[PDB]
């Protein structure tokens, strides 16, 4: 909210595209604009990935050819689980802690970024109270699960195998986390978001002809357009939203998916729980497992 | 012309200065929180 | 209506900012002496420099 | 709006008026429903000059179609049923999570299965669900049809029906046997989908897989978005009415897809990953049997040897 | 029924035209790939006769020995090999200085060799005899011959005859060597092209259960960071079980690669683990499905429910894979007694077992120890390896597999 | 019964079923909200505006 | 008029990768392998 | 002026260097006084 | 310019470049396979 | 205009694609001669036809 | 009528097919003119 | 005299970057040749 | 407004024209280049015989 | 206005933008010959480079 | 603005600092020419 | 106006490549000066 | 406007842009013939070409 | 705007943007002397050319 720039925070002079409104997309890159906490943000991201890239790329002896080979799986480790919440020397988890932290004020510079330019413009800051569902489950998988066990070990690597390799590991390690209630509850959220809009994406693209994209226009006068997509879900299944409710529900089935899962994420340790499967055995949700083998 | 130059600079002074603390910490000998 | 405002720094602040001003440098100031009694505190009891 | 006359139109048009038919408070269910109960228009009402089935039963249209998956659904759902919570390891409120139906033995191949033999519900009850969800994928269309719309949702929901097709029919069909399905039951099919995958190597280093994830994951992140903005915008009155909005994004992020624009950009991210999705199943057993050391061939490419 | 039958034209003739290419594709497939992938199949999975040894014996160039022995690849040197021993079991029908093979008439000693000990390494007569004096032992590869003669007895009658549902295979001499008479690959392509090389701190499981974690009580060659690979090796070596399988309990035959209990690892272990078993389903050419059910890893289902993703065979196939785990620690604790010639420097070039293979053991010395892919090359059951039903039963028997290294 | 994985003082049955339940419940009752409020209303009340139509 | 273009577009499209298709599995066999063959 | 602007900001920064630094010095295997 | 209301003097033109094209492909395909077929051939 | 453009291909074509496609037509059959002399010096290297 | 895209197709799809060409006669044991 | 004779030249002349950054990149990989290696 | 060949008037303009000039010259100057460093690392190491 | 502010430095200042920035130099000096002494007294306690 | 040279110059002065990197890391990583 | 935006992005590009020569010799074992 | 441009490039060069195009074009070799110095002083310490 | 620019660049740039490319300058001219000093300490230290 300092806001810099020239013309209220805003550099430089809009560029227009005019092949982008042929398929249907705006054809303006605007000003930029510069403020404080998304310079702030900028920064601390730029030295975020230089931190991670220079990692990376040390480790196969500064071969620009080997670098592009391995990109994929090369991977920059977190502190074991020997130093606890300790600092580690480099190359060996000091280099995974100050990227963490620097990421995690990147990703703080940005809410606030957000939050301040929505209530610059007059508009209430909800794409910030949407974006905590997300900051909660980073904060949570990163730091909060992390520092009460107290090992940095249990937080992903630095790679883009390593993403994968995480999830894979925390899974196997507390035990198929299909048995997961809240994962469960987070798949049913994530699966229903996808679902969602590719009702609502594709029931706007087909009603495109009666101007039902104007969604501000509709929300204070609904119109022909916006009645001929409640028709259309009334007789598909005998209920509709008009323009306000569906986007609201948009909004919540997104927000929902990252507390429920990062309540997940949280309760799976030796704590809480250490065998999700031996959790539904004793929830008697699993199909029944079989005799031992005779020896 | 000079405003935004202060505060970019300064948080960059600030960026900067947690980088190297952090990298300092981080070495064995420089540890002052070891011991 | 910055009578408040000293000369040398009056086109850059009023009196409300001034004001808010004072507290602020009082509220640091008070901040620096306390941190020197704690930072004392604790180096008489775990020194971590020699 | 400087729409590049260089080059294809690919854009809406807004036919000629609806844009005055807008009541500043909203109409009721009174008014609207009447007026477009236009009688005919039916992906049957015009190669079959006049059909029926006593459309409209409250808010539901009938229609051919809407019998064809009741039909569907009702037997189905008997089978499923009676086979997954009627008989199963545990009481009825426990089978539900535990139940299970299972695909038909190996060595029936690709074949029927007797009233009575195992495999008999598994192929009863997909083919029952098959019926029921094109019956719902033509009842989509004849919706659309009716009100003058895109076929846009049919399409979607025929990508979700390629989905379980792929599944369910082409790859047994390609493999040769119907015992390669995946089981009925809500806990016993998440089961087989660790298991299937897991018998792949990591699953995870497929990469359709990764980018069905990556639609999936992108699709949430833009309903998120698309939501928050307009809940955000809906109460603002002032200079710019809709282009609120615009410059909101282009002050966070420097593009700002229009209105249109992010409702097909959400179009295809949403279809894309579920056709990847389906790319990476079929692919899944019949050319490659391991996804992990699948990528052998990366380390043999001309310019990486050394 | 207007011109706009076209659309509908235009899609029954695309329909027709996707029907007979994929139709005309799929024969010829047939025609070509179909057919020649068929003869290439029927060859896998063949078990390994003693005419394959043979042919690489009797088709290959002579060489020219430089310590001391006679060219030992070749027809001639085949057949005059067979001459000799032919005049060897004339002269003594009763052997002189047999320690291992005691109770054998000479003829079936020849027999006996001359198929199981030729075509098996792929080396005539001269890689270890004196054609003129065949009981004596003048090269220090008869030595090893005898010594891993012993090896055969001491690992059929450990680890190969007790385990549960046997099928009845014995390990042969052709089982690890594979008509090959040095330098064998312990891990496959797959292995060596399918490991990231990545820098990785592992934790080994102490007696109790639990995990050591500050670096001085650890084993050595874990001590410092090692590559993904190299931690992979000492996991394969350094096996061990802290509980004993119990089949009262489910949660039981937890060795040094458990991960799922109270005490537990942490989640970074768990790609070391992943990558062992990853090894392990590569060497026999599975899935994870060929043992664990994924559901949970931990159990021994024994009959599993879902068959379509899973191997009925279950629990016999992991308690098969825990006893071959000690197995493959057992030969590292022992290798140095059943005469394996130690190596000076891993060797390099063409020839050499890509490096993986060659160990340095306890001796300080490198020795070309077997590994999982080793006896098994891609089968989960190893075509080199014999049936029971497959040997004779008594006196054809003794020249096939001999009763005294059955165990 | 002494479950050894519990979540604070909830047994792994009870909080399955009650996330079933609840969301079963949520949904429903927000299918019933959300259908409810979809059009306006007509009473003798007054004309409710669809849903957020009139700033207020 | 009706579609006639995109029969034509799909025509060669389906040409092409069906030959391209069908000379890989040529390449790929033993016997018809000429760019691989010694004696 | 933004000088509110700027004392909001400057007590933020003070709040979160303050977290930091003692997160830092409480996780330091010196200074965590839990051997009471 | 032709009385087949369907293509136009324009694509009708188009269209028939794809029309010959097609008879070259079948003799030099038919070429090729004789000559192929000439030399290890099948049943 | 198509004035150079021959008259039987006027419906598709102006005056301009016909250079550009008349130069892909010459580059094209250049690239074609230039693959023969490859082919043929190559076919004497090592043949991979009987 | 597009004869200005149908040869931007032409020239990409003949660079690829002759990328392909040569990366499968670079890969055979006997054709193989730089690892020689 | 308008048309697009500049588009072509700048991407005549990233594609030859990229084609020679390929094929010194491939001889550079080869064993025989790679002078960086002696 | 433009004085190109009587042939290519439709397409180029001087501008234009003098632009495509300079990258057709500077072809034929990278091809005596190339064909130089192709003979040097002929005569160095022979591939293709 | 821009008075205080030189005579050189004028279409890139004013007064108000002088100021704000004069502190900035004088901070900056004065952090920095604190740094320097904090170098000094850290090399002092181990040097780092011979 | 007769002429986009003032915005080529820049893509051809990138062009040439990412050059001197990639020639420059490629150099460093040989083992022959480690200098570091 | 005159671009005058190259002193901006020439002060960010000397930043690193100043940062990135300060990261690469710490990397380097025997140039480190941040052990003892 | 175009003054101390060459007579040719007049519809290309202005002067702006003509004297920005003379000094990239000194700087090439500004940034030749060092370079072309620093190869030859890097041949003659290992060569890396027979 | 300008009254102090070289002639040869007064049609580019004015005072205001040229003052502070001497800025620049004198700020790049003595970066140099530094670095080259600092450099030369560290050739003295290890040679890492030979
Ligand atoms: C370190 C960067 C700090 C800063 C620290 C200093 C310091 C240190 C000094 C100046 C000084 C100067 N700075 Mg200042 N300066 C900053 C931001 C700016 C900005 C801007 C882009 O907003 C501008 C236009 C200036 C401009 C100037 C001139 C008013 C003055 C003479 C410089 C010179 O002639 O060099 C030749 N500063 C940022 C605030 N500035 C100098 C000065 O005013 O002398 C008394 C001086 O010593
Ligand atoms: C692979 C399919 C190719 C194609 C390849 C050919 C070929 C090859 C020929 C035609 C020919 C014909 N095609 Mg055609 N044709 C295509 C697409 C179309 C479409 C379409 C829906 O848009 C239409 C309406 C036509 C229609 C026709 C008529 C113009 C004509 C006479 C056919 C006949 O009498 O058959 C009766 C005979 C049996 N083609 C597609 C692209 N078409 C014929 C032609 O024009 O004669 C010169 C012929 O030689
Ligand atoms: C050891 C030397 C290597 C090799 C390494 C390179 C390198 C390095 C380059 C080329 C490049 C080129 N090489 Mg070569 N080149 C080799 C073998 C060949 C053979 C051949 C049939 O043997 C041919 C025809 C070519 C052809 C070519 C041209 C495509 C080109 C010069 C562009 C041009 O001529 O514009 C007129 N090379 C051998 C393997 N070649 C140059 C290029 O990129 O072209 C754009 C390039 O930098
Ligand atoms: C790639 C697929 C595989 C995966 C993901 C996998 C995963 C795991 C995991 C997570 C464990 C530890 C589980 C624990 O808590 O008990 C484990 C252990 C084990 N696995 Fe695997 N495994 C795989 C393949 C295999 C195969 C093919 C075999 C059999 C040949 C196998 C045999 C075993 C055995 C015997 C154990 C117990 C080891 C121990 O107790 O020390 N695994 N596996
Ligand atoms: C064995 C033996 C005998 C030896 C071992 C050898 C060894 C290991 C030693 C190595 C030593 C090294 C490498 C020393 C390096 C010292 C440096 C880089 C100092 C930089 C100072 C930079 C300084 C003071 C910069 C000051 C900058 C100022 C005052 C800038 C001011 C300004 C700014 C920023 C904005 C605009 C206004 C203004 C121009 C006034
Ligand atoms: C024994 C009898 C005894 C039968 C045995 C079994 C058998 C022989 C066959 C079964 C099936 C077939 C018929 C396979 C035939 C296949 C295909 C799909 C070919 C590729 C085609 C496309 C071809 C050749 C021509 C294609 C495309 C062109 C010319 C593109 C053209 C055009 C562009 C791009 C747009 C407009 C302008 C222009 C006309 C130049
Ligand atoms: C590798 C294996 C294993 C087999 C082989 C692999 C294979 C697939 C194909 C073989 C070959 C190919 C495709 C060679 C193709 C080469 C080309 C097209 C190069 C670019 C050239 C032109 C160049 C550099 C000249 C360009 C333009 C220049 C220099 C400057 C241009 C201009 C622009 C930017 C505008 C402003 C300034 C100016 C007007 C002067
Ligand atoms: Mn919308």
């Amino acid at each position: 909210d300092l806001e810099l720039g020239r013309d209220r925070g805003r550099i430089g002079k809009p560029i227009e595209i005019p092949l982008l409104e042929n398929f249907g997309f705006d054809s303006q890159l605007g000003p930029f604009y510069l403020g404080f906490w998304n310079a702030v943000a900028y920064i601390t991201g730029g030295i975020f990935t230089f931190i991670w890239l220079m990692v990376m790329f040390a480790q196969v002896n500064y071969n620009p050819v080997a670098f592009a080979k391995y990109f994929v799986v090369l991977q920059i480790d977190p502190p074991s689980s020997r130093y606890g919440l300790s600092f580690p020397p480099l190359n060996e988890g000091g280099w995974w802690l100050i990227a963490t932290f620097f990421l995690t004020v990147s990703i703080f510079a940005w809410y606030m970024h957000i939050y301040t330019r929505a209530k610059a413009l007059g508009i209430k800051p909800y794409l910030a109270y949407g974006f905590t569902g997300a900051i909660a489950l980073y904060l949570v998988i990163y730091i909060i699960r992390p520092v009460w066990m107290g090992d940095w070990s249990e937080a992903p690597a630095h790679g883009i195998k390593a993403l994968l390799d995480w999830t894979n590991n925390v899974s196997v390690r507390y035990g198929n986390f299909y048995y997961n209630p809240f994962h469960m509850l987070s798949i049913f959220f994530l699966l229903g978001s996808t679902l969602l809009l590719a009702m609502h994406a594709g029931t706007i693209w087909a009603l495109e002809k009666y101007a039902a994209h104007e969604e501000w226009n509709e929300i204070q006068a609904p119109g022909t357009g916006t009645e001929r997509a409640q028709l259309f879900w009334r007789w598909c299944m005998g209920f509709n939203a008009n323009a306000y409710s569906i986007h609201l529900w948009a909004f919540w089935f997104a927000w929902l998916c990252g507390i429920t899962g990062a309540l997940g994420v949280f309760f799976s340790m030796p704590d809480f729980v250490n065998n999700w499967f031996q959790w539904g055995i004793e929830a008697g949700i699993n199909y029944p497992q079989g005799p031992t083998p005779p020896v | 012309p000079v405003r935004t130059n202060i505060v970019i600079f300064t948080i960059l002074g600030f960026v900067v200065a947690l980088l190297i603390h952090f990298i300092v910490l981080s070495s064995p000998e420089y540890n002052w929180l070891s011991n | 209506d910055d009578d408040l405002v000293p000369p040398k720094w009056r086109p850059l602040f009023n009196n409300q900012d001034w004001l808010l001003h004072d507290i602020v440098v009082k509220s640091f100031y008070g901040f620096g002496v306390i941190a020197a009694i704690a930072h004392l505190l604790v180096y008489l009891w775990k020194p971590w420099l020699p | 709006k400087a729409k590049d006359p260089r080059f294809p139109d690919f854009s809406f048009t807004v036919v000629e008026g609806a844009r005055a038919t807008r009541v500043p408070g909203g109409r009721t269910i009174e008014e609207i429903e009447p007026e477009y109960k236009i009688k005919g228009r039916t992906t049957f009402s015009a190669i079959f000059r006049y059909d029926p089935f006593d459309f409209w039963v409250g808010p539901f249209y009938v229609g051919f179609w809407g019998f064809v998956s009741v039909i569907g659904i009702i037997f189905g759902s008997y089978f499923y049923i009676n086979e997954t919570i009627l008989k199963g390891p545990y009481s009825i409120p426990q089978n539900f999570f535990a139940g299970r139906i299972d695909p038909p033995p190996p060595e029936l191949g690709l074949g029927f299965a007797a009233p009575g033999e195992p495999g008999f519900a598994w192929q009863m009850t997909v083919l029952f669900a098959t019926i029921a969800f094109f019956g719902w994928m033509m009842r989509q269309v004849d919706i659309s049809m009716k009100l003058d719309m895109g076929y846009h949702v049919p399409i979607a929901f025929g990508v979700a029906f390629s989905a379980w097709l792929v599944l369910q029919v082409i790859r047994p069909i390609a493999l040769g046997m119907w015992h390669e399905g995946f089981v009925l039951g809500i806990m016993p099919h998440l089961d087989w989908v660790s298991n299937f995958g897991y018998r792949y190597n990591n699953f995870f280093y497929n990469p359709f897989h990764a980018i069905g994830i990556t639609g999936l994951f992108a699709s949430t992140w833009l309903l998120a978005c698309h939501g928050s903005l307009i809940l955000s915008a809906a109460q603002y009155r002032g200079p710019e009415g809709g282009d609120i909005e615009n410059v909101f994004f282009r002050d966070v992020q420097y593009y700002s897809v229009g209105e249109s624009g992010v409702h097909r950009l959400g179009y295809i991210f949403a279809i894309g990953g579920i056709l990847s999705a389906d790319l990476c199943i079929l692919l899944s057993g019949w050319p490659v049997q391991d996804w992990v050391s699948f990528w052998n061939f990366w380390n043999n490419l001309p310019f990486w040897s050394g | 029924s207007d011109r706009q039958l076209a659309i509908v034209v235009s899609v029954a003739v695309g329909i027709v035209v996707a029907v007979i290419t994929t139709a005309t594709f799929w024969w010829v497939y047939d025609l070509t790939l179909g057919r020649a992938q068929r003869e290439a199949a029927q060859t896998a999975g063949a078990r390994w006769s003693p005419s394959d040894g043979i042919k690489v014996i009797t088709s290959s160039p002579p060489v020219t020995p430089t310590d001391g022995r006679q060219n030992w690849m070749g027809t001639q040197a085949w057949n005059e090999g067979v001459q000799a021993g032919q005049a060897w079991i004339q002269q003594y029908p009763n052997t002189v200085n047999v320690q291992v093979l005691i109770g054998m008439s000479s003829a079936q000693i020849w027999t006996y060799m001359q198929q199981y000990v030729s075509g098996a390494l792929g080396v005539g007569c001269q890689y270890c005899h004196n054609i003129n004096n065949f009981a004596s032992d003048e090269y220090p590869q008869k030595i090893a011959a005898r010594n891993m003669l012993r090896l055969v007895r001491d690992v059929n009658a450990e680890f190969i005859v007790n385990l549960p549902n046997w099928q009845g295979n014995y390990v042969q001499c052709a089982t690890c060597h594979n008509n090959a008479p040095n330098n064998l690959e312990g891990f496959g392509a797959q292995f060596i092209n399918s490991v990231p090389p990545i820098k990785v701190t592992v934790d080994p499981l102490d007696a109790n259960g639990m995990a050591i974690l500050d670096p001085a009580q650890k084993p050595e060659a874990i001590r410092e960071p090692v590559l993904l690979k190299d931690a992979i090796l000492f996991y394969i070596y350094n096996y061990q079980v802290w509980k004993p399988f119990d089949p009262n309990d489910p949660e039981s035959g937890r060795g040094s690669l458990a991960l799922t209990y109270d005490g537990g690892r942490t989640q970074d272990q768990v790609t070391i683990n992943q990558n062992v078993m990853n090894y392990q389903a590569w060497s026999l050419g599975v899935g994870c499905t060929f043992c664990h059910n994924s559901r949970n890893f931990v159990a021994y289902e024994l009959n599993p429910a879902g068959d379509n993703v899973l191997n009925p065979l279950y629990a016999y196939n992991k308690l098969k894979a825990q006893r071959m785990l000690l197995l493959t620690t057992w030969l590292a604790e022992n290798w140095p007694r059943y005469g394996a010639i130690a190596k000076p420097e891993i060797p390099t070039g063409s020839g050499a077992a890509s490096r993986y293979s060659y160990q340095r053991l306890g001796d300080g010395q490198i020795y070309n120890v077997p590994g999982c892919y080793t006896c098994h090359q891609g089968n989960n059951i190893p075509l080199a390896s014999i049936n029971q039903a497959n040997i004779p039963s008594g006196d054809a028997g003794i020249v096939v597999l001999p009763p005294q290294i059955r165990g | 019964g002494e479950a050894t994985q519990m979540i604070g003082p909830l047994t792994p049955a009870i909080l399955c079923w009650a996330s079933l339940i609840l969301t079963v419940l949520g949904l429903g009752l927000t299918f019933l909200w959300t259908n409810i409020t979809a059009y306006a209303r007509r009473t003798r009340t007054g004309r409710k505006p669809t849903a957020g139509s009139v700033i207020k």
